[PDB]
Order: structure tokens, then C-alpha cells, then sequence
């Protein structure tokens, strides 16, 4: 038994892609909306649909921990996932499976690392707006084991530097765990890019000729970074990073994207852009790194 | 029209387990807030929270009975808070269509199932407000309010009250000094997180004792970023806002910690 | 013998596109711009890189002619083409080569067919900004002959249904002659979808904080229209064509659309899109019909 | 300030092959044109092209010299177009700055291999326009300007080589009724396309040399409709736009076909 990464998604979450798409689970209904990101997402559905893998494990900003990074420790988890600024657009009824055993083989690690991780045991726990919605957009049938891990504050409450290192511990520990384990898993950091946007509610939202970049630089950063990463580049997006973060106030600040990177040891892999579109300003982009097509996929012998 | 006006802590720690003592006497503070609350006799209670988060335009709850029962995503731990909510849907109703007129773009959010945080839940149950006789208008944290904007949603909230012929005890839910610690301890252990945080919170409490509102005002700026206070301390604000920079006096029923943090319930003399 | 028919891209010809790249021919210089697109268009390239085809045939809206269908008809043509609406952003010096053989077949073939044809002999004659537009954005290397086709006036002297049925008439005779002359060919229907624009760039026609669409409606059957032929459901999206074209004011009313099907055969065949964006307000979507791997190529 | 006016043919077939007979008398009727507006001496000639198409903005050329061989798209087979034509920067810039103060947004247009079109290009040539003698101060067809709009750049252009104390002539390129034939015809056997198409250009050919605009206004629209007339006829509206409205008379020096459209040679008589 050898575990594996079979590759790394950035899957952003803005919760106007599944209301444009009016599935069965989301209460509210749209005249449709923001397809260019979402036949992004169908290209990003059908790569992931081929994988197979045993498990999705997914890093939310929408979760936020102080006491460390938490791992989701409850085999069933359910509940009405409603968005608290876009309560209009995402009213979600959801039901997920919690790969239970690899989440705490991943608490075990990050411990082990020096982190400070936890298992959340409470069955009756909402798993968070942006979890559901990330996975809602790669995976709607909801057949795959997850493993959800929270957003630790650092990166806010001590400094991007410091936080982010964390993140790096994290993801190596993500990767020792996935390999000790023997799974097959798929890497889902739910961050979007620029995060400038507008502060105001436009009426009828899916109204896509008022839909476009709240500003010309943040714009400009997204297609920089997103070049770089489609180029290889790996190790020039993680240096532009923290610029990146102050300059475009992108929500990769939340530590998801590296995180991923961390586990996949920032690959110098050409990223596949599925799409790039706006939502409410904001940039997000839906990317692939295939670990597998590169020949990199594969960790070691389990135990 | 104020009849009342109240301070109490965000966290669910002292509600959902009240054996740890300090976390039990902060509690048992509240709950006295409460009664203090009640005895005042008010039509309706007007509450801010930190936890509850608006980024786009302010939002004001204006659902008329909204319950569940809630996780809080850091003290999941601990237990579980279930809750049943009534809000003032004329008066919040009133604070939407009002808070333009201020400057403020605005919207009311009534949805079944709607994420109410934790630290309006933990005030509701511990108070034995948000009931039938003491519905809420609950305006929310907008991240990108100043004090100055949060002290005029407060006061417009009171206007509208007036002019609906309501008596409102006004409640401020949020912490003190935020350095919350970053890993697990015996909660029977807990402690402020260090010695300047708990300086600092003495040193405010005893200024809020006094009602030196002109030293506290300059003093909250300072206070807020150095000891990292809840989301700047605007649920002061929202209390100042309210009594319109004006009050005689406090009574701090109790002081304790909160996983490193600061916590207190406060009685304001008006 | 064996012609083929590759593949069908509908390769609308935005200038912005080519702008953006900053290329060595085109003269202005940009800071970037429409990356949506050009990426959209990258995907594109790649498709048609792989193919090796023998020549590219490319129908424009901006060679418009009123007596008949026009084709290129001289082996070497060059000049500097710069667009009469956005000279800004379009100065583009460039240098291509005709394949005369197939374009004198077509021509031929539309004349046996019952249309008006004319080759164009004119050495000094500019090909138009659109037809350089859309082969640069497919194929910048330049080095594929191609077969320049003119969009006659049918469409709007007459109507759209009678020019519809003149650019039914020249697909099929398009076909006749690559099977004819067995070249293994790839068709560029170099239409935009919906058309309706904004009345002025910001100054800086880069800052994509003000690119899109331009109207709700526009972008609303931009969006029907390419979902629709991407479900492979052909038949339906030439139903609504007519319709699709008064209300989005689509440039597909120029023909080169119904000319690359046409020569397809209306094939029920899921089409791949590369990326839908926007330039002006005007609804712009890169698209391919993939007859090789359908097994639909051979004539 | 306005010392002569002149509507001359788009087409480029009088030029290209006038050993046809009623091409080359055509051609012969512009080059007519050409010398009647040579012997009012103007500094400026004031030209708008029914070809010249514009979407977004209006175009001002505003390039001191442009020179090139135009190939036309229809006509190639015919030959080429040679051109060296002349502006007046001064008076074209003070047009683009002019346009947006009477409502309509404009742009100078000064790059080396810009598209003029073919009708500028044959009326330089037949007419002798365009020289350093005649420099042109062309306006573009913009196909979302009215005729009423078409007036107003004419008149706002008027107006600005007034304040120049430059003599203007003006000329107004473009054909009449549009039922090109749609297969290919011998030249020698061209003629207009039906009798309506005749009867009409002939009719409206007369209102024009009589001088009755308030009759001439009342025929076009419908004219422009039934005749498939040139880009809405705007190219008289040029013309009357740069007269203020108001001619009295004119002499038709030419009139025949162009593949099946109708084509004129107009002498205004101010
Ligand atoms: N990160 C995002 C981006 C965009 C819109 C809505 O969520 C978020 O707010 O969750
Ligand atoms: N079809 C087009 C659409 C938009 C803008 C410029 O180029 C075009 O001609
Ligand atoms: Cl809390
Ligand atoms: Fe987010
Ligand atoms: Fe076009
Ligand atoms: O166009």
C-alpha cells in the first residue's frame, strides 16, 4: 500500500456559483449566473470524477480556530448551511461523511510537528458556509469521504509570516499522514485571490452586466500570480506572496493555497486554469496541479 | 427612553460550563445583569454583538422568533447552546429603513436557519432576554464601522424606539483584552493571558466605575489596540451611542478570564 | 484522394485580443488586458498546433462585398492593417500566404452551386483587420497558407434568411472543394455572439475593472446559445438563430457561422469551449467543433 | 466663411474605367466640380464620406498628410486608387474639441496607414481636393448619427472656420439610390437598377436644383427608404447642415449609374 496525492484544486468558494446553478440541496433560486466560473468548475468536476480518490481534504477560512488547527472527528455531519452576507443566494441542506481516521492521523502528525491540532468530536456541529460550497462546486453528489480542517488565526493574530509557516507545518504533516494511512486523496484549498469587492447589494444579483473587477490593480495582481503559477513558477508565486496578500487583500492570507502547496512540496508543476471570473469584485480562479500526470503523485509505503 | 444599559461577555464559556469558577461567577454576573435588566422594565432590548459579522451593508435581525441549537466553532467542546430568539420586527424594521437616512446602507435578514452567533445566544439564555416580553433589535458588527458609525446606529436605534413609544434596555455583548491562548489548558487554570492585558482591563473597568467618559473615550483607541480588544470595543460604543456620550456611573458585577481573554459584565448607572 | 474537414473554431476577431499580447508586428504596446480571452484562445492554439492542417479557411465580416463571394486569389499578401475603429490598439504589419489552388475550387464550386463568385487578383489589395485578427490569434506563427472568403451582402441587402440559405449554399460548395482538391482543412467562422457596445473605451482600454457586458439580456442569450452547442444540439441553436440575431444584434448575422456548419454538415456534435469573455460589452466565445475525433472529418 | 458646396459620387468606377461611356461622364462632371470649386478659392475644403464609417466616436482626421494606394474591396478588378491627401489640422482639431460642447463625443484620427475610404479618396483625385492648396477637414460617417446630427457636426464645424477666417467649400461624397445589382454585369450595358430607383433620384434631383428645402426636407426620409438611398441620404444633410439650412438652387452636372446605383454631380448655388 503506497498513499498517494493524486493532485491539488484551488476551489474557491463563492457561494453565487452554486445559487447560479439552482441544485436540488440550495433552497433560493437563480435566472442562472456567472457561468464562465462555473464551466470552469464542470472542467474541474469531470478531472476530479476520473481521480476516484478515497478522500477530499479541504482547508476553509470560514472555520476559524484559535487554539490551533481542528480537524472535523465525526463520521456523519448534516445540517442547513446558510450564508451570513449572501443569505439571499446559499441556503444549503447538506449531509457529508467525515474520513474520521485520516483526520486524526493528520491531528496526530501536525502534534507531532510542533503544531497544536484538535479533533472536533460534537455531532452537532454546522461545518462551515465555505466547506460546503467548495465541495458543492467539485463534487455535487457527495460520494467521497471528506476530512474538513480548520483556518488557525495566525496569520491574522500574530503576522502572515508566522501564520503561513504554520500552514507549511501543516501541509507536510497533511502528507505524512496521507502517506502513513495509505490514502488516495485530493487537495482542495478553498481560497479565492483578490478580495477587494463591492459594498453594496445590486437588487438582482445574477445580473452579470454588473459583474466585473472591483479594481484594476487587483485585477492585475490575480493574472500576475495566476500566470506564474500556470508558467511553474511555484517558488516565484510563494515569494510574491505576502505582497500579494497586503497589495490585493487576496484570501490566500488565510493559509488554504499553502497549506496545499506544503503538502504537494511546492511542486514547480505547471497549474492548469480551468477559469478565471469575478464574483462581487472579488478575483477567483479554479486551478489543477495533477501530481499524478507529472509522475509526483505517489508519498511511500504506508504502515 | 433608555430605562437600562448593560455590558456582557461574548464568550459561551461561563453558560456552558459553569463549574469552573471563575467562568461560574461570571455567569452567575450575568444572570444578576439580567434580573438588573428586567426590574428596568423595557419594551424592547437593543443589542450588538461582535460575533455578528456584516461586511456589504449593516444588517438588523428581523426574524420574529428564530430558534436552533448552535455549536460555537471554537468551544465545541464544551456543550451546545439552543436557543429561541424573538425580535422587535416593527422597531428592527424601522432601523433598516432609518440607517440610509444616517449614511448607512442597510438591510434586514430574516431567513430560517440564519447563523445568530454565539455571543447573542450566551446573552439571551444567561439574561432571559430575546424572549416574548423582552424582544430583540440586534444590529450587527459591519467590519467596516468606526465607533463614531456604530455610536450613530445606537443612537438611531433609540429614536426609532421613541417614536414607537418603547422603553429599551440597551446591551452591549462582546470581551475585553483578546489574547486568547493558542493552546489547550486545564480550563480550571485559566488565567488572563498575561499581566499588561489585565492591567488594562482594570484600568478601563475602573474609569467605566467612575463614568469618566471624557478620560475613557481617549483612553479606548490605545486600550483596544494594545490589548487586543474585541473588534476595537465598539460594543462600548453601541452603549455610549445610546445613552448619547452620557452616563454617571457603573457597577462591574464581574471580571474573569476567558481562555486567556478578558471578559466582564457591567451594570451602567445612567 | 481523402479530404478532410478537421475541425470548425468560431474565431471571433476582437483587436483588444491581439493588444493585450503585445506582439512583435502589432505597433502599439498595452500594459496586458482580456487574459479571459486570450487564454481562452491559448487552448485554441494548441488544439490547432496539433492538428496540422494544410491550410486554414476563414470567412470575415469586415470584407463585405455586394456581388457575389469573394476569395482571396493571389499567393503572397502583406500590408500594415490598422483598425479603422480602434487604431490605438490595432497597427498590425503582416504577411500571408494564399492557398489559391482550394480558393479557385471553392469559387468555382460556389459558381456550379449558383452563387456569385470572383477571386481577387489585386496584389496591392489589404486584407481586412478581421481575417488578421482571427489568424493571429489561432495561429501567430503565420504559416499555414490560408483561404480568405468575403461575407456578402446577402444577410442585410436582402434578409437573414435568404443570405442565411446564400451562406448554407457556400458551405456546402467550401466542401465540395477541400474534398475535391483533398486538403485536410480547418474552418474559422470569425463571428462575435451578441454586439451591442459600449459608446467610448476609459482612457485606458486595458483596465479590464471596466470590460463587461454590456447589456443583461445580450449576455443572457450569448449564454443559451453556446450552452446549447455545447449539449451538441445543432439543429436547435440554427432555430434560434434568427431570433438570437435581432435581439443580441449577434455578428453571426454576417454568415461565417452558418458557412462553417454548413461545410460540417450541421454535425449533432458537442462543441468544447475554450472561454466565453468580453470586449467592448460585445459577447465573445472561442469554440471548437472537433470533427476528427468524432469521426465525422473525412469527406 | 461657406463660398461653395458640392455633392459628388462615393464610387470609385467613374475614375478607375471612365472609357465607359456614362462613367466617364461621371468622372468628367466631378472634375467640373473640381474647377468650380478651385475658382471660389477656399482655404479649407469641408468633407464628410458616406464610406468613412464611424461606431463609437466621431472621427476628425486630423493627420497632416496621409499617402498611400487604396485598393477597393468591391472594385479591385478595375485598378488602383492612389492618394496623397492634405489636412487642416488646426481647423480638424478645433472640430474634435467643438463636438462633445454640442453633444457628441469625438476623437482626432492621426496614424500612418489609417483607412480612408474610397470616396474621400476618388473626390480628392476627379475634384484636385486634398492638395496643400485644398486641404480636407473630413468628418466621419458615424452609423448611430441621425441626419439631424449630421447637420449639427456641419454647422459646428462652419462655426469653427469662422473663428479661423478660412474660406470653406464644402463636399458632401456619396452616391444616391443603392440597388447595386447583385451578379456581375458588362459595364457597358450599366444602367439603374429599376425606374422607381430613377424616378426617384430624378425627382428629388429637381427639388434640389429648384432650391426647396422645406419640399426636399418632406421627400427624403421616405426617399432614403424606397430608393435604398447611400447611408440615409446624410451626406445631403452635411451639406445642408454646413449651409445653415438654407440654399437657393443648384445645378446637377452629372447623373447615371454605377452598377445599378445611382450617382450625382450637384452644384449648390448658395
Ligand atoms: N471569498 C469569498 C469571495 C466571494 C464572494 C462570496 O463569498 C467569500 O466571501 O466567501
Ligand atoms: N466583432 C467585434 C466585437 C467587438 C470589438 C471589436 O472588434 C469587433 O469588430
Ligand atoms: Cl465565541
Ligand atoms: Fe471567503
Ligand atoms: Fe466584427
Ligand atoms: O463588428
Amino acid at each position: 500500500m503506497q498513499g498517494e496525492i493524486i493532485a491539488g484544486f484551488l476551489a474557491p468558494h463563492p457561494p453565487h456559483l452554486v445559487y447560479g446553478e439552482n441544485p436540488p440541496q440550495n433552497e433560493p433560486r437563480s435566472q442562472g449566473g456567472w457561468e464562465v466560473l462555473r464551466w470552469a468548475y464542470e472542467r474541474a468536476r469531470e478531472r476530479l470524477d476520473a481521480m476516484k480518490p478515497d478522500v477530499l481534504l479541504v482547508h476553509s477560512p470560514h472555520w476559524i480556530t484559535s487554539v490551533g488547527h481542528h480537524f472535523l472527528g465525526v463520521p456523519e455531519l448534516s445540517g442547513k448551511s446558510v450564508d451570513p452576507i449572501f443569505p439571499n443566494v446559499f441556503r444549503y441542506d447538506f449531509s457529508l461523511n467525515v474520513d474520521v481516521e485520516l483526520a486524526e492521523a493528520c491531528a496526530e502528525e501536525g502534534r507531532k510537528a510542533g503544531l497544536v491540532t484538535k479533533m472536533m468530536r460534537n455531532p452537532k456541529f454546522r461545518v462551515d458556509y465555505g466547506t460546503i460550497t467548495t465541495l458543492h462546486l467539485i463534487r455535487p453528489q457527495w460520494d467521497i469521504p471528506v476530512v474538513g480542517i480548520s483556518a488557525n488565526n495566525s496569520p491574522y493574530y500574530l503576522n502572515t509570516k508566522e501564520g503561513m509557516s504554520e500552514m507549511d507545518v501543516l501541509g507536510k504533516a497533511t502528507r505524512e499522514a496521507i502517506r502513513k494511512t495509505g490514502r488516495k486523496a485530493v487537495l482542495l484549498a478553498s481560497n479565492t485571490l483578490s478580495h477587494w469587492h463591492f459594498h453594496e447589494e445590486p437588487t438582482i444579483p445574477e445580473d452579470m452586466s454588473k459583474e466585473y473587477p472591483a479594481t484594476m490593480a487587483g485585477y492585475q495582481w490575480d493574472i500576475r500570480m495566476i500566470e506564474l503559477m500556470r508558467q511553474g513558477k511555484t517558488s516565484e508565486v510563494f515569494k510574491l506572496l505576502p505582497q500579494f496578500i497586503d497589495e490585493a487583500f487576496a484570501e490566500v492570507k488565510s493559509g488554504a493555497f499553502t497549506w496545499m502547496h506544503a503538502a504537494m512540496q511546492y511542486p514547480e508543476l505547471a497549474a492548469e486554469l480551468f477559469g478565471y471570473g469575478t464574483v462581487i469584485g472579488t478575483g477567483n480562479a479554479v486551478m489543477e496541479w495533477d501530481l499524478r500526470k507529472a509522475g509526483l503523485s505517489m508519498l511511500g509505503a504506508a504502515d | 427612553t433608555v430605562v437600562s444599559a448593560f455590558l456582557v461577555p461574548g464568550t459561551p464559556l461561563p453558560q456552558l460550563k459553569p463549574e469552573v469558577p471563575s467562568w461560574g461567577q461570571l455567569a452567575a454576573a450575568t444572570e444578576r445583569a439580567g434580573k438588573a435588566l428586567a426590574a428596568s422594565r423595557p419594551d424592547v432590548v437593543l443589542v450588538y454583538s461582535t460575533q455578528w459579522l456584516a461586511v456589504l451593508d449593516q444588517q438588523w435581525l428581523t426574524r420574529p422568533r428564530s430558534e436552533g441549537v448552535h455549536v460555537d466553532e471554537n468551544w465545541y467542546e464544551f456543550g451546545d447552546l439552543a436557543y429561541d430568539i424573538r425580535a422587535d420586527t416593527a422597531l428592527a424594521e424601522a432601523c433598516v429603513t432609518s440607517s440610509p437616512l444616517h449614511g448607512v446602507h442597510a438591510r434586514g435578514v430574516n431567513y430560517d436557519g440564519f447563523p445568530i452567533d454565539t455571543g447573542t445566544i450566551t446573552a439571551c439564555t444567561l439574561m432571559g432576554i430575546g424572549t416574548d416580553a423582552f424582544p430583540l433589535v440586534v444590529g450587527s458588527n459591519n467590519l467596516y464601522h468606526s465607533g463614531e458609525i456604530t455610536e450613530k446606529l445606537a443612537a438611531l436605534a433609540v429614536d426609532c424606539a421613541k417614536d414607537q413609544n418603547k422603553r429599551v434596555a440597551v446591551v452591549g455583548v462582546g470581551g475585553l483584552s483578546g489574547s486568547l491562548f493558542r493552546e489547550e489548558i486545564d480550563p480550571r487554570e485559566d488565567r488572563i493571558a498575561n499581566e499588561e492585558d489585565d492591567k488594562w482591563n482594570r484600568r478601563v473597568l475602573k474609569l467605566i466605575e467612575a463614568g469618566d467618559v471624557s478620560a475613557l473615550r481617549e483612553a479606548m483607541p490605545v486600550y483596544a489596540k494594545e490589548a487586543r480588544v474585541d473588534m476595537g470595543f465598539k460594543h462600548l460604543h453601541w452603549i455610549l451611542g445610546a445613552l448619547k456620550g452620557k452616563f454617571s456611573g457603573a457597577n462591574v458585577l464581574g471580571y474573569g478570564p476567558s481562555y486567556g481573554s478578558g471578559a466582564a459584565v457591567i451594570e451602567f448607572r445612567l
